[PDB]
């Protein structure tokens, strides 16, 4: 059968399926920016912008 | 004039009594009279707590706060003393009433900070 590192090339004549696997890496990137938005906003403290920024 | 039935439940309750525009005048004191209050209403509007200063040790700030615990604020039916002073001053000895309330107030970013708001033994 493929291997391995070729799983992915059965989407190269399967418009419908590459539509599906963009919608889902998407879906994947917009759920980490999310999620990580949570995670700093859990994490940040917002009480020092001169000598505690974000940045640091 | 309104009953407990028109009030309740409105906020009213929880507001002073107000006067009208008009009302600029002038209640004559008698330093030969004794006085009272026979009811004091505190209705606070606005609560600032002042920032904890980063470490900068420059005027740390009074800021707004939001509430969280509802209209439970005000403060009523106070009543106390009204002294007439010697050097023609007045002097408000307070000695019972509704002079308290617990008061949650939230700070930007979410820090909680209670207190008793009061003026007992004012
Ligand atoms: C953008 C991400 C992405 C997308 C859209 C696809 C889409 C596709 N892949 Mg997959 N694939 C991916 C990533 C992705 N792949 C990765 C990273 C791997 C390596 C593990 C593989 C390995 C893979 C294989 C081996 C095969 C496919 C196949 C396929 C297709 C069928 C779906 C499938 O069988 O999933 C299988 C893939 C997965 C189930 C992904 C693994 C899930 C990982 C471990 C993360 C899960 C998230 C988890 C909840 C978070 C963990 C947190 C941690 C801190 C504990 C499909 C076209 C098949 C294909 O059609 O081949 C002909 C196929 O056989 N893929
Ligand atoms: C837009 C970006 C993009 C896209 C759409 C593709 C698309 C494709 N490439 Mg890839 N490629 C890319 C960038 C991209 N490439 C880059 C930047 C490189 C250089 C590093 C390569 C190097 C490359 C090679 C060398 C090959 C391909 C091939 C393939 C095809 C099959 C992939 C597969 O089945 O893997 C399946 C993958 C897995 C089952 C697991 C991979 C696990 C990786 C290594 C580690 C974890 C990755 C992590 C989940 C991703 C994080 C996201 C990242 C951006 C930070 C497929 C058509 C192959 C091919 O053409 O087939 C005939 C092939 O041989 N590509
Ligand atoms: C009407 C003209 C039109 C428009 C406006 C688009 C728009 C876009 N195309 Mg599409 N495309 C078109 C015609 C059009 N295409 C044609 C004629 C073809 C040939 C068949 C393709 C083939 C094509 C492919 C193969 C791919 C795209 C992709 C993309 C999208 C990439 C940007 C993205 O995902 O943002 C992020 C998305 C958003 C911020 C949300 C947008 C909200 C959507 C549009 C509302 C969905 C409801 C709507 C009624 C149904 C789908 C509408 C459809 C016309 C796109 C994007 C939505 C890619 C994609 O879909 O990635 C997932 C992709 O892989 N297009
Ligand atoms: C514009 C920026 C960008 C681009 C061009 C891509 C491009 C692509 N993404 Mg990625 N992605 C992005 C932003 C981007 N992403 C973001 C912001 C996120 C949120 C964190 C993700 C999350 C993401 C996930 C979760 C996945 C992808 C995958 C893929 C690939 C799908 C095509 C494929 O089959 O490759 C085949 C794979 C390769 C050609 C190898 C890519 C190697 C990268 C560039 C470096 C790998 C680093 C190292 C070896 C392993 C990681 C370290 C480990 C300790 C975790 C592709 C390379 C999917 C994929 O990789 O499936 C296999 C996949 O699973 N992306
Ligand atoms: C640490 C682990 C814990 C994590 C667990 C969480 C997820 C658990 C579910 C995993 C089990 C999947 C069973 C496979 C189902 C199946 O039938 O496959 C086949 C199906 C179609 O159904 C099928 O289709 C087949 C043919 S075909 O694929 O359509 O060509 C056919 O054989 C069949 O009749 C039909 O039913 O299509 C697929 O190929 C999808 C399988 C890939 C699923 C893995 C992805 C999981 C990651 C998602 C994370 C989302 C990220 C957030 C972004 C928004
Ligand atoms: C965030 C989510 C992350 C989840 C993703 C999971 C990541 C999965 C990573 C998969 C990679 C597995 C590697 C494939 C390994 C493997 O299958 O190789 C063998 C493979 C042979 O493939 P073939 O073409 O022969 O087809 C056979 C098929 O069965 C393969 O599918 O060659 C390649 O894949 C190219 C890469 C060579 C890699 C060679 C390195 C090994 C040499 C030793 C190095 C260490 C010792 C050094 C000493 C100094
Ligand atoms: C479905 C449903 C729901 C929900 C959804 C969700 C719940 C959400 C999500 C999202 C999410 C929550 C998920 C996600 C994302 C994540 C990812 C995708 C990430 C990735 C990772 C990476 C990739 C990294 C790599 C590496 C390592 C790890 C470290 C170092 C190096 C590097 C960085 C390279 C709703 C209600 C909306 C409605 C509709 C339907
Ligand atoms: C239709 C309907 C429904 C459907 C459901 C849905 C659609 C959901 C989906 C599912 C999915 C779609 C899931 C989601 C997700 C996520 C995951 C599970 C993973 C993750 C993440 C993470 C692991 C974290 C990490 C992070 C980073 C990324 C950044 C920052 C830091 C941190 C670490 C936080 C049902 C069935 C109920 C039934 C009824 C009907």
């Amino acid at each position: 059968g493929l291997p391995w590192y070729r799983v992915h090339t059965v989407l190269i004549n399967d418009p419908g399926r590459l539509i599906a696997a963009h919608l889902m890496h998407t879906a994947l990137v917009a759920g980490w920016a999310g999620s990580m938005a949570l995670y700093e906003l859990a994490t940040f403290d917002p009480s020092d912008p001169v000598l505690n920024p974000m940045w640091r | 004039t309104l009953t407990y039935d028109d009030i309740v439940g409105t906020g009213l309750a929880n507001k002073c009594p107000t006067l009208d525009d008009t009302a600029r005048g002038a209640y004559p004191i008698d330093s030969s009279q004794t006085y009272r209050i026979a009811r004091l209403c505190l209705q606070p509007t606005t609560f600032l707590v002042k920032e904890e200063p980063k470490n900068k040790r420059q005027e740390a700030e009074f800021v707004p706060t939001k509430l969280v615990t509802r209209e439970t604020t005000s403060l009523d039916q106070i009543q106390g003393e009204l002294k007439v002073n010697s050097d023609g001053s007045l002097t408000f000895v307070e000695e019972d009433g509704i002079d308290f309330q617990p008061v949650t107030v939230q700070m930007a970013g979410g820090e909680r900070i209670p207190l008793l708001f009061t003026v007992k033994n004012l």
